[PDB]
């Protein structure tokens, strides 16, 4: 691997859940690349969700020094019309955060949310009293191997 | 960080230089 | 809307799991546009729950003109490096084409996918089967596609 | 047959045909 992540870090955590994610990442870049990175951010619902996963947004990163990089990835959040089940944005869901070379994935952060809110009518989930906290020290690291130049 | 827009209007940023010790 | 989708096309259907998928993709703009489009081609798999969805391609379409415009999309194959149980490539997965204009989907089209590995040849008609890959097949049902139209700005 | 070409980001870009206007 030519791009290797040093650390990421959540900058406005814990927060409401349609606040911006935050994430400042500091990666080490080694050999030269033609290309730009291409990050993403995916908010994944819960195993009993039928519904796949979400982009939340994507971002361009260069060119690339050789050295050691830093930037913030700022996303916007879940877009509440394409969670139909809204009370499954409640409890423990997924965020991944991806970074690919030429449209492929190298390298993936996976992170656990915890998520709670603040006659009689039925009431909708109120997604202004959900607050989103990511478990940011326990990330789950995957590298794949891809064919980078 | 400067935030700048390619040609197909994609958000691409240049990223900070810290060091390029290896 | 700016883009009307006027047909997909699926080029190779049915066809092996690792082939690239091959759309046919003819669109209308009305009106100038100062950006090429954005296609994208994402990989979804079963209520499998451990299955993580996986961007196979995203393609850049323009200049474009009005009028009506045609263009092939070929995707890669679906990596299996992102997919760790390997046996979850079989049944109904979904594939999603969406299409954006300066970072913002207005169009995602998508398809319910049937996946079915070959039976025993006839010279093994014992040994446990292994999935492979190279012999499963897939079948998207190109005729049955779920629209869903996004408001963006075209300025 | 269509021209394919890179962006300098790295994005494969093809120009389409235009069949009628």
């Amino acid at each position: 691997s030519i791009v290797n992540i040093l650390s990421v870090n959540v900058l406005n955590n814990p927060a409401k859940f349609s606040d911006p994610y935050k994430f400042e990442i500091t990666f080490e870049c080694l050999e030269p690349l033609k290309s730009d990175l291409e990050w993403k951010l995916t908010y994944v619902g819960s195993a009993t969700s039928q519904s796949y996963d979400q982009i939340l947004d994507t971002l361009l990163v260069g060119p690339i020094p050789i050295g050691i990089n830093k930037f913030v990835f700022e996303a916007d959040p879940p877009n509440i019309d394409l969670l139909p089940q809204l009370s499954d944005v409640l409890g423990v869901t997924v965020i991944l955060l991806s970074c690919a070379y030429e449209d492929n994935e190298f390298v993936r952060v996976g992170y656990y949310v915890n998520n709670e809110m603040e006659e009689i009518k039925k009431v909708k989930v109120d997604i202004s009293k959900v607050w989103r906290s990511i478990l940011a020290e326990k990330p789950r690291v995957t590298r794949f191997n891809i064919q980078w130049d | 960080q400067k935030v700048t827009i390619t040609k197909e209007g994609k958000k691409r940023v240049a990223p900070q230089l810290l060091t390029t010790l290896s």
